[PDB]
RNA sequence: GGGGACGGGUGAAACAGGAUGAUCCCGCCGAGACCGCCGGCCGCGCAGGCGCCUGCCAAGACCGCCUCUGUCAAUCAAGGGCGAAGGCCGGGGGCUAGAAGGCGAUCAGACACCACCGUAUUCCCGGCCGUAAACGGUGCCGCCCCGCGGCCGGCGCGCGCGUCCCGCCGGCCGCCCAGGGAAACCGGGAGGCUCCGGGCUCUGGGGGGAGUAUGGCCGCAAGGCUGAAACUUGAAGGCAUU
């Protein structure tokens, strides 16, 4: 299911950006 | 038995066979003979065959009609062994799988009730009873399903008839009544009055409570044909 | 033991190549039971087959 | 003082003489003051009653079970703990029970047990939270708390002892045949480590 | 393209039905979608039936019939040829073939 | 699986009928032979039950037990308090609570 | 005549023949397709069953079981419910062997509402 | 009212200490321990804990054995039923 | 307890099980799950969903009526409730399957599909969470609209008279003439529409970027809800034909 697997991959990037911001904060 | 009079295979070289006798209600009382190791003295051969459950078709037990009696099996567990012959006591009955599968048909309603019945002999036997609905003799609809009222009335009837017919019965009486099947016929008269039923029969009876010291029952049910009327 | 059993009818050959014919065999030497028996080789009705292991019946069920 | 499970003073009549005798029993949950508790071979299966394990039916939760007949109490005595009757061999006069650990023990059918689950159930679910709450629990028990790790102690005091960094040195696993001052870490460990199941 | 008005299922006036299992695939299928064939075939083969009837020492014996409801998933059923792909017009046609 | 009087008639007695809630007024009513039926509760204390059952025997007064709970006999009478025993002195209608 | 219970069970992976004492508490013969075969694949096959019954027939005759009551069974439970390849062989051998019958019956365990079966909701995806 | 918005209802005493997991667990145990339970005799919600395992109904004046933090524990409720079913079955 | 060498498993295998006697048979014994065949162009519920005995507790449509009220209505931001599964916080439980993991095989490599083992989970209670191809992929309240049948729930018309017939039906449905559409197909509407207007609320405006960025709100988390722009680009897409 490429779209299901693509949503999962955006989620991971969203977490990485959200967590990276906290380290920068 | 081929050990006491014959060499037999190595384990069966020391295993005698003792006959099992069914209760007096049945016209032919020989279910078979049971192999048991000859007593080594640590274990009495009789106590190994003191409790042993058998499954015997009613068609065999009362020979003759197989159209009726053929699809009913009676569980018969020795609760005693006397003069070698292991006298057997009622352990319940069960309709054969062949009959059960035939009864179910699509397009009909199945009504099935269970009822624990107390015995004057101290036994408690669950009675499992079944019913099916039938298309009317001149009915336009293919479907044989009935309405909730009739379903409630059917269920009430099975419980009432079971209590009326078997409310105070004793184990010997219950066996004879089950062999006659009028218990199924008694169900039919009431059930027919509300609606046409494909089949109303006791599928199985289960011995939920058994009195200890069933010696009196073994004498009444098995020992005397006169006591069995 | 070898048994004598003749063909009753020569049914259409299976085997995925059409090689093995289907034949029905009645043990003319005994109870005549017409069990089906698969046959490899050219056959015509009334050709006796001497084998009849009798531990096998052919499958022609579709 | 040192037991989590509540106890119970049950007064029986004196059979030997004319007074009344008082027994101290670990209390099954549900027992109440002014209950009538029957200890006998002919005792009904109600919580609190003490009957021989052969009489007790299979699947029954039992506690304060006797390891051997007339031992007056041994297994299943802590809060919440219970044993269950698994099977009775009436030829060997023995009954299988499952100890709270899970281990299955064949005990004499003669051995007695109190019907029920010991009270105080779910006592360790609450976090101690503070060191102070621990000191209060241990003061009612024995001087075992507070605990200093052996890697904290100097070489003399413990085999784990001490170096420039706090390390166990050799493997913590010790043989079952260690010597009395050498058995200090994981004794006879069949396996170590966190795992599935 | 909606291939079927039924949508492959006979759920009508419903939102959820009992799950069943393909008898070969062991997969969870909605009860309405499952093949649901029924077989009343007897226990022993027709040939063995004559041999067994002669052998039986009880009079009035008849071979017991065996009753089962075979439920197969779409993929399981089409592969073992229980049902078959039908022509656009023949898909609309119903009735046992 | 497998109340016309146990719930509805208790309400009908309350609507029309003389009922006395409580043990104290019940004992005095059995003593005077003024109680039609006595309705105890499962929670009723064992001593106060055995005496109420003895008095009921000398006073030939039927005694039955509610399905359970003094608290749930109160809920049935529409009261907000526990009712260990209720004496019905006059009934509005129907008595299957007696159940023979 | 004399009877026993044959308790034949055939399922995928093997066929089991077990003549008994009519109570089930005692046994006379337990031969299986695997004992008479060399191929794991051919344990459920009819020819392995045919040979295994032949060997079983000799022990039952020695213990003098003249007739038997068949209780043909399939794996049943949460799967199967259909007999295997050798289940007809074990009856055909007795009737050809001349062991009399008189009670052929079905003893497949059938669930009255079952637990869960192994496979997953997408099922055995082979 | 609602002086503590979150589940620091009984755990406000601990303040900013012990970690969220301990305080959450203590909420459930503490609320259960100081709760009033219904006495199986008084039938009044007056049962309160005296010690771990000991519960007394103030009106019924009856002490009963119980779970450390609840008058009745789930394992016990099941056991009473199993013992009742087995007892009724034996007789 | 018996009796005896394999048992399993498969597409064929292999790993585990078995002379401390397995498998197999019967007798029991205990847990936990599940309610089979009846079980459906059946029904019910606001959807999600709903099946042992179904006691007893409140409800809900429908039909019937010369009962009552007298516009008390329709749809709806804001606001509330409910919401499959998976998950989550914390107990209870724990049989069966089984996300993880481990192991056989299979391959060039599978660490995948297929065995076998198995943690979380699956079940119960107390909270979260707020999503599903949550789909009739079709909002709701109306008005009319042609035939041909089926099913279920009431109610009447008759008739010898049967769960028969005929209506009225309230829903669940199949097929379809017109009519509609790009067509597939709908026709109990997707009809009455370029001859375009009953009422109401929501949503879309070529494709990506992007459900991203940022701010908010909500959640314990996982996340959910709201929601761009720079920039890039000639198709993407529907239904049909060969």
């Amino acid at each position: 299911m490429r779209a299901k697997w693509a949503k999962k991959r955006m989620r991971k990037l969203k977490r990485k950006r959200r967590h990276m911001k906290a380290r920068s904060k | 038995k081929k050990i006491t009079q014959r060499k037999n295979p190595d384990p069966y070289l020391k295993k005698e066979w003792y006959p099992v006798i069914a209760p007096a209600h049945f016209k032919s009382r020989h279910i078979g003979q049971t192999p048991v190791t000859k007593t080594a003295g640590l274990r009495v051969a009789t106590d190994v065959i003191n409790h042993r459950v058998y499954e015997v078709n009613l068609g065999d037990l009362n020979p003759g009609a197989e159209d009726l009696n053929g699809n009913t099996k009676f569980y018969l567990q020795t609760q005693l062994v006397s003069d070698g012959k292991c006298l057997t006591n009622f352990h319940g009955m069960d309709i054969t799988r062949h009959k059960y599968g035939s009864l179910f048909r699509k397009g009909c309603d199945c009504i099935d009730v269970f009822m624990d019945i107390p015995t004057t002999d101290g036994y408690l036997l669950r009675v499992f009873v079944i019913a099916f609905t039938d298309r009317f003799r001149f009915q336009r609809r293919k479907n044989c399903h009935v309405k909730g009222r009739v379903i409630r009335m059917m269920r009430a009837g099975i419980y009432e008839t079971l209590h009326n017919e078997l409310g105070k019965v004793s184990i010997p009486v219950l066996v004879t009544k089950l062999s006659n099947f009028e218990v199924n016929a008694k169900l039919t008269e009431a059930l027919q009055k509300i609606t046409m039923c494909r089949d109303v029969m006791i599928r199985r009876v289960k011995v939920v409570k058994r009195p200890r010291n069933t010696m009196e029952l073994l004498s009444t049910m098995h020992d005397s044909n006169q006591v069995r009327n | 033991e070898p048994i004598n059993a003749r063909v009753i009818e020569v049914l259409g050959r299976t085997s995925s190549r059409g090689g093995i014919t289907q034949v029905k065999v009645e043990f003319m030497t005994g109870e005549k039971r017409q069990i089906i028996r698969n046959v490899i080789g050219p056959v015509r009705k009334d050709d006796i087959l001497v084998l009849m292991e009798s531990e096998r019946e052919a499958r022609r069920l579709r | 003082r040192g037991r989590g499970a509540p106890l119970a003073r049950v007064q029986f009549p004196n059979m030997r003489g004319e007074g009344r005798v008082n027994e101290l029993f670990i209390a099954p949950e549900g027992m109440y003051t002014g209950q009538e508790v029957f200890s006998g071979n002919k005792a009904t299966l109600h919580i609190g009653n003490i009957l021989p394990v052969g009489n007790i039916p299979e699947g029954t939760y039992v506690c304060n079970v006797e390891e051997k007949p007339m031992d007056r109490g041994c297994l299943a005595r802590a809060s919440g703990t219970y044993c269950l009757v698994v099977a009775h061999n009436m030829e060997t006069n023995k009954t299988r029970i499952r100890l709270p650990s899970g281990q299955k023990k064949l005990i004499s059918s003669k051995a007695r047990a109190m019907i029920g689950l010991v009270a105080g159930g779910g006592r360790t679910d609450k976090p101690l939270l503070k060191a102070g709450n621990a000191y209060h629990k241990y003061k009612a028990k024995r001087n075992c708390w507070p605990v200093v790790r052996g890697v904290a102690m100097n070489p003399v005091d413990h085999p784990h002892g001490g170096g420039n960094h706090q390390h166990i040195g050799v493997s913590s696993c010790v043989p079952r045949n260690a010597v009395p001052g050498q058995k200090v870490g994981l004794i006879a460990a069949r396996r170590t480590g966190c795992s599935g199941g | 393209p909606v291939k079927r008005r039924n949508n492959g299922r006979s759920k009508y006036n419903c939102g959820h039905t009992n799950i069943v299992r393909c008898q070969n695939c062991h997969r969870c299928v909605p009860k309405d979608k499952v093949i649901k064939r029924f077989t009343i075939r007897n226990i022993v083969d027709n040939t063995i039936a004559d041999d067994v009837l002669n052998a039986c020492v009880i009079q009035g014996f008849a071979i017991p019939k065996l009753y089962n409801k075979v439920q197969y998933c779409v993929s399981c059923s089409i592969h073992n040829h229980i049902v078959r792909v039908r022509s656009r017009e023949d898909r609309k046609i119903r009735t046992p073939p | 699986s497998t109340q016309d009087s146990i719930s509805l008639t208790l309400t009908l007695v309350v609507k029309s009928g003389k009922y006395t809630l409580g043990t104290d007024q019940a004992i005095r009513n059995i003593r005077d032979g003024k109680a039609q039926l006595v309705f105890m509760a499962n929670n009723c204390p064992p001593l106060v039950k055995s005496q109420v059952d003895y008095l009921c025997h000398l006073s030939k007064t039927p005694v039955r037990v509610f399905a359970g709970s003094s608290r749930e006999l109160g809920i049935a009478v529409g009261r907000q308090f526990n009712v260990s025993i209720m004496t019905i002195l006059e009934a509005g209608d129907a008595d299957l609570t007696s159940i023979l | 005549e004399a009877f026993a219970v044959c308790h034949i069970y055939a399922g995928k992976n093997d066929t089991f023949i077990h003549v008994t004492d009519l109570s089930g508490r005692e046994t006379i013969g337990r031969v299986s397709g695997g004992m008479k075969v060399k191929r794991h694949c051919d344990e459920p096959s009819a020819y392995a069953a045919m040979q295994a019954t032949q060997d079983l027939i000799e022990i039952i005759t020695d213990r003098g079981i003249t007739a038997v009551h068949i209780k043909i069974r399939a794996d049943g439970g949460t799967g199967k419910r259909v007999y295997g390849g050798g289940s007809a062989a074990g009856i055909r051998a007795l009737v050809r062997g001349g062991i009399k019958i008189g009670r052929i019956e079905d003893s497949t365990p059938i669930p009255t509402d079952r637990t869960r079966h192994k496979g997953g909701r997408r099922g055995r995806r082979l | 009212m609602a002086k503590r918005t979150k589940k620091v209802g009984l755990t406000g005493k601990y303040g900013t200490r012990y970690g969220r997991a301990a305080r959450k667990q203590l909420l459930k145990i503490e609320t259960s321990q100081k709760a009033k339970y219904t006495c199986p005799f008084c039938a009044k919600d007056k049962v309160r804990r005296t010690a771990c395992g000991i519960w007394t109904c103030r009106s019924c004046s009856k002490t009963m054995a119980g779970g450390a933090y609840s008058l009745h524990t789930e394992p016990a409720n099941a056991a009473r039923a199993t013992i009742r079913r087995l007892r009724l079955a034996r007789e």
